[PDB]
């Protein structure tokens, strides 16, 4: 992208037809670290007490 | 025909192309994906996840209790409970935990860090602890008076079981090197030292067990990163596996 | 064009890690966000900026490196199957476990969904394994599970009808083909708590599912071959989906089919003489 | 207002705690049921509703000083009881997800740490393939070798990437874990394949305020959760 | 000349290419296309097509008989009369069908199968038989008591000379493999069972044959499909042909 | 531009297999779907619905690996023509009717309307068939029915003024090329019940459709061979039109130019004990 | 309202039966003339209408009770009859589709059942290749002497993807096919091709309520449908 | 086509002259099955007795 | 350099290959074409004499 910082952009061009034969994909996908941080019925806010 | 010029690095194979390649299968069609839970994005998800320093490394102890450092009612006061090189890389505790293990596959570290200390004595039992982060330039902290000058943490054994001593990134660089490399001297990277004291004593009902135990556990920072992969110095073979 | 547009997919990779806001002291009963519990299962939420008196930072570090995508999407080596002379025939059985970098980096994650492209290094050598000269043909044919396999050199079926091959150079260019998510699951899995068969429990198909087999490469040179050859069979993996991390391989891996260990001396860290000094 | 108290009502029975920590929700993902996207098998599925989505009690274990931890496959230990296990024995395939809760009082004169796993996909191996009476142990479940290696060439310090709790004797004397289903495809048989693994392993021993050891019992209690079953035959029990 | 750099992949040939190439007659105008009744454009309409089972697989049957299965006069109540295991691979019954020779050339599939009986006794002939599908995790069902536990019609011998035993798609997952390969225990795929009883008896009037037969029939439903192209087993050949 | 547009024809694989509807018990004397005659020679109507109790399912599976093009679709090899030195000629004569993969795919129709895309690839080789290194061009000429063929290396017919030739090496990379559909008729036929002259109804003739016989492939080296040359001649079906579906060949093959077979034993598949066990 | 019943008139001449099953129509195509699109013979068409579109009946066989089965070639088997047959020998090529009817009736103290095949380009083989007299057998017909592989290396099973009824003796006398005409081409030599074979095998053994086998025919009767004959010269009888 | 499922979606670009010499066709056609399944002049649906 | 993979039929030549190849005399301007009677552009005009 012939440079913004830490920003890769890429234009994936496959030339075949099956999907599969695309190079390897540069998005950034989202992240959900809390399914494994806080996996709690009741979310405990950082300010509070965690017990009772 | 097009007139071209092939130049070098023609027929090459790099490991690390990126590049569309013919499919042996185009007719094939996948199975659909369904909904499967815990659906990793990034590693760092699995990074910010707490996991239990291998902690009580200690000559003879093995197994499950090298996850209990020991907690004892003391006879003199300002005693030291434990001591630890702050580093991702070689072979200390810190290296066969989840964000240990990540920063064997990678060359380069940024972000905070924090460890999670949770007691384990009766409910009767009390006590309070000092946890010390000691930026880099010296050796270890020799005495509480000298730990408690650095960042520090001071907990109250009680209801709540557990309390974190974050490590901030504190560096003079934007990032730092995991491995300690002796011929490249990536010791250039130190990143301090973590130290647990304590703070007043343990004290005991009479006659309860007089040792008890913190289970220290570590994780990431949101603001923390890795950089270039490289092979896990620890995971090898002498021969194809059969 | 559209249709052209169609080919084209626009992929960025600019998501940054977080960032630090200023904070000051606090002296209250308000708040108390060291204290924890990880008793609940959950991770610490305790930042930074509630521990100690931090400045602003403004976040500029990507995260790319870790994504999943670029984690596994390198070529590692996974077969490396030799030609001899006698026969002119080899083959290798198509899975990620004869070589440990690949199956230890695939150890983190349960089930994962992804493409591969295969890359063929071919080698030849003499019988003390010195580099030597060999231009010659080789066929590399993808042989499903109940397709006959080619018992020789010369066997029909190298025909080739239905299984695909692919034919190239010992001294030419590396072979490389891409492959679709190819299992009747939905997903590969790295590990299997259960057998390969109904109406048995014999330990030798306990952890052993048949859905990550998708078969066989076969080798033959179109000739019989005058020295050895070494095929190297790369895989990269791509367009990756992965699920339910696990706690990662430590101890080394000691069998292709089952994940049996020593177990020996319990400790994967090294040891000290006292906690309290390094 | 505090989550050291629960109570859990499946079908017809109850739990209570009055020492919870919380509940962990794995992966932050209630049971749920198979949706006609993702469903392959055509025929309409038996959903035995409360006679099946109820918790079972399994026999309690004794904490010894020794102990090196326990262990039981799912829907495996539940496979012969009550109308899940006929459920789950009449299909050829079945689907659901666990509310698991693990007991363990013990005395404010006491300290020990109990580690809860509920690990997927528990494949385990020592110096040896292991045999049936180890990989589906049934009700009575089985026990740790090599608790430090998770039975598995990985490592006990890092099993805290799965759903966890701790029972912490100075903080609570129970864990409850709810946990979907998880597998690489919609369904699978239950004699076959063990899509979860309940793991106690102790962390920190069990002390006493004197040297005379009075009996600590664990007890888990597990509720199916959400389920559905295809492919009615025969009743078939194991898959030997 | 336009910078090139040809990469790994250059001039291997693969069978399976889609690629465009140079025409050897580029001035060549073939003839027209004319109708032709009967036009396929896609195999599972083949595989849609009712084919005859070579059901009578007894050691010694040759010929044309291996196409009806005896149905008798019984001396005992609720007998056997046929035994099937479900299986697109191998060389049991259904590996001969139309349906079972176009899986020879595919590894994996899906989908319902329907197995259409038509009964060839006498008018006066009659009789009610139990059709019976097991899905897999144990054996061949023993008597007829076990199999009706599971999938099954009742056939009624009558003026509609035929029934359908649907075989629905039952499945842990999307697809099953074709074959049986041991080593690779491809017997995970094991698909169930097919079996036949008699509901009441054959009965016929005085003097008639006391031996008639089922002409068992096989097809895919319209759910059905295959995957991955591979080599006929039994088309071989020691020479080139001459 | 719309000139290229002329060049590209977008095109799609998305049919899907069919869904299920659920459906619910019957109790009547109206609809009975299970009651069927083979005799009309209808395939049976009753579908899974309405013979068990159904849930809904969403069709995801597509169709597109049996299409008669994916099906046909791949090299095969059709023609393996061995280049002595002694005379360093040889020749192949064209049809898909030497090797029994391709051939027993295309017997499960009568009549095929395709293009072809042909790929040779040469390999040198000793006397005792090791293989050997040789550099040499060859030239594979097309020779249709009434152009006079080669005799010798040095024939002048292969001057090749209006036969077309393609000229290659024989250790570069394989000569390929494509042909359209050439038959006098409009389609090609796999099989014949006729006879292949008028006034004559000799058993050579039988069978003998001369419509799908377009000629010959000659193979030199442009020098005298050092070494013997085999040229693998593969060949890929495309385009392809299918009409008439037939009963597949089953029994093996035994000449090239006729159905002939072995009989011996009226049996396909494998015999056991009892209809009643496995 | 029954497909039980049907009757058949073509010409002069009608057939009815009381026991059909339904009617066969190969690929559901009912025969049809050829368009200006797709013929290639510039001269004009001789179609004789009535003369030749009627019902032919050949000789009757005997149902035994070793019988392989019974084949017959079209138009070969018509060659010699009537005004197509003579329609057929004064030109070079023909076009046409068939209306094709199997009568066997029997008791309902009998049993047994035929298949009815027709075969297109049904080209044929055994341990040899054949002779003309039985590529081409005539209006008499052959004989099968493999009717497991259907004469041609395929098999009997596997023929069922061919148009075709059966005739099965407590359902039905006879079979009704309509068959278009079949070719790679436009028109085709009635003397040096056959289109179609007609092909009757049986399947369950013809069996009697007693020991004493009365004799029980089967008759074939053909129709030739929109025909055209082009090339007019001499009358020739037979590509020999 | 960088993935919708079981979507292969192609532009077959052909570079010579001859439209034989165009790549295979990734197009997926009509199917009648019913030609073959049921090729018999009166319908018989499926909820009927087929005969009579 | 474009990323690119060179095929099978790399560096062969066919008689009747149909493609563009350098001039070695590209500079050079032929004489114009003059009206001849007789041109003939399909040998059918032949064949029909
Ligand atoms: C042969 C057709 C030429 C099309 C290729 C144009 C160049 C590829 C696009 C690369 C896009 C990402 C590059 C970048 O900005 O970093
Ligand atoms: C050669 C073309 C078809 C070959 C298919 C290769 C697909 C390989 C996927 C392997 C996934 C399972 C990995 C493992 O079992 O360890
Ligand atoms: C070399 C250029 C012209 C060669 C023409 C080749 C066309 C081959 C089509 C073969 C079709 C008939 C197949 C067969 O008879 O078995
Ligand atoms: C040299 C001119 C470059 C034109 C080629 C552009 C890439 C080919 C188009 C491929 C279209 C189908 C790919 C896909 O989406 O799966």
């Amino acid at each position: 992208g012939a440079q913004g910082g830490s920003t890769i952009n890429y234009n994936n061009i496959n030339y075949y037809s099956h999907a599969a034969s695309a190079a390897q994909n540069k998005q950034d996908f989202t992240q959900d670290p809390s399914k494994f941080t806080q996996p709690i019925a009741d979310v405990i806010k950082e300010t509070a007490v965690p017990l009772k | 025909g097009l007139p071209t010029k092939p130049g070098p690095g023609s027929y090459q194979f790099m490991t690390t192309d990126e590049d569309c390649s013919p499919c042996i299968l185009p007719d094939f069609q996948p199975t659909p994906e369904i909904f499967i839970p815990g659906k990793v994005n990034n590693l760092l998800e699995i990074a910010q996840v707490e996991s239990i320093l291998e902690a009580n490394n200690r000559e003879g102890v093995e197994g499950v209790e090298r996850y209990v450092i020991p907690v004892s009612v003391q006879d003199a006061l300002d005693a030291q409970i434990y001591a630890l090189r702050l580093e991702l890389g070689g072979s200390g505790p810190l290296s066969s935990s989840l964000l240990g293990t990540l920063a064997k596959h990678y060359t380069q570290w940024s972000g905070s860090v924090e460890i999670t200390c949770m007691f384990t004595g009766t409910f009767m039992t009390t006590g309070k602890v000092l946890l010390a982060y000691t930026p880099p330039g010296g050796d270890m902290p020799r005495n509480r008076e000298e730990a408690m000058l650095g960042t520090h943490v001071i907990w109250d054994f009680g209801l709540q079981s557990s309390i974190t001593l974050v490590i901030p990134w504190i560096s003079a660089s934007h990032f730092r090197g995991v491995s300690n490399d002796d011929v490249l001297n990536y010791q250039y990277y130190a990143a301090g030292h973590v130290t647990i004291w304590y703070q007043t004593n343990m004290v005991i009902p009479p006659g309860f067990p007089n040792t008890a135990g913190i289970i220290m556990m570590i994780a990431a920072q949101p603001n923390f990163s890795f950089r270039i992969q490289k092979d896990r110095e620890d995971m090898t073979q002498t021969a194809i596996l059969q | 064009g559209k249709m052209l547009k169609d080919a084209i997919d626009k992929q960025v990779a600019g998501a940054l890690v977080a960032g630090t806001t200023t904070s000051t002291h606090s002296v209250a009963t308000d708040s108390t966000p060291a204290l924890q519990a990880a008793e609940t299962g959950a991770t610490s939420t305790a930042r930074d900026e509630s521990m100690i008196e931090t400045r602003t930072i403004v976040p500029t570090h990507g995260i790319h490196e870790t994504s999943v995508e670029s984690f596994f999407g390198r070529s590692s080596l996974v077969g490396m199957p030799l030609l001899a002379t006698g026969t002119s025939i080899t083959h290798w059985r198509i899975d990620f476990r004869e070589f440990v970098q690949l199956r230890a980096k695939m150890s983190w994650f349960t089930y994962m969904r992804f493409d591969v492209e295969f890359t063929i290094i071919a080698t030849s050598s003499t019988g003390q394994n010195v580099t030597t000269e060999q231009h010659t043909t080789y066929q590399v044919m993808y042989v499903p599970p109940g397709a006959p396999v080619p018992s020789n050199q010369d066997s029909f079926q190298w025909q080739s009808g239905c299984n695909p091959s692919v034919f190239a150079d010992t001294d030419g260019p590396p072979a490389q083909f891409s492959v679709p998510f190819m299992s009747s699951a939905n997903a590969y899995s790295t590990v299997y708590d259960g057998y390969a068969r109904f109406m048995d429990t014999d330990p030798d198909r306990y952890g052993i599912l048949p859905s990550n087999f998708l078969g066989f490469m076969y080798f033959r040179t179109l000739e019989d071959a005058a020295h050895q050859v070494r095929f190297r069979i790369y895989a990269k993996i791509k367009h990756t989906s992965c699920w339910i991390p696990r706690a990662p391989r430590q101890a080394p891996y000691k069998k292709r089919y089952n994940l049996v260990f020593s177990g020996d001396s319990d400790r994967i860290c090294s040891n000290r003489a006292s906690l309290t000094s390094y | 207002y505090s989550d050291r108290v629960a109570q859990l009502t499946l079908g017809n029975s109850t739990i209570t705690t009055q020492e919870a920590a919380n509940i962990c929700v794995a992966y932050g993902c209630w049971p749920a049921k198979l949706s006609d996207t993702d469903a392959t098998s055509v025929d309409k599925p038996t959903e035995p509703g409360v006679s099946a989505d109820r918790f079972y009690t399994l026999r309690s274990k004794p904490w010894q000083a020794d102990s090196k931890g326990w262990y039981w496959k799912l829907p495996d230990a539940l496979n012969n009881t009550g109308m899940f296990g006929q459920n789950a024995q009449f299909h050829y395939i079945y689907r659901g997800g666990w509310a698991v809760h693990v007991q363990c009082n013990a005395t404010k004169f006491h300290q020990g740490t109990l580690l809860v796993l509920a690990i997927p996909e528990h494949q385990i191996a020592t110096q040896e393939q292991p045999a049936f009476d180890r990989t589906m142990p049934g009700s009575e479940g089985g026990t740790f070798q090599e608790p430090f290696w998770l039975e598995d060439g990985t490592s006990l310090g890092n099993s805290l990437i799965y759903p966890h709790q701790w029972i912490n004797l100075r903080t609570n004397n129970s864990a409850t874990l709810i946990l979907p289903y998880v597998n690489a495809i919609p369904m699978d048989s239950a004699i076959r394949h063990s899509n979860w693994t309940l793991a106690i392993i102790p962390v920190a021993p069990l002390k006493y305020a004197a040297e005379t050891t009075p009996l600590v019992p664990i007890t888990v209690t597990i509720a199916p959760m959400e389920t559905e079953y295809n492919g009615l035959r025969r009743a078939i029990a194991s898959n030997q």
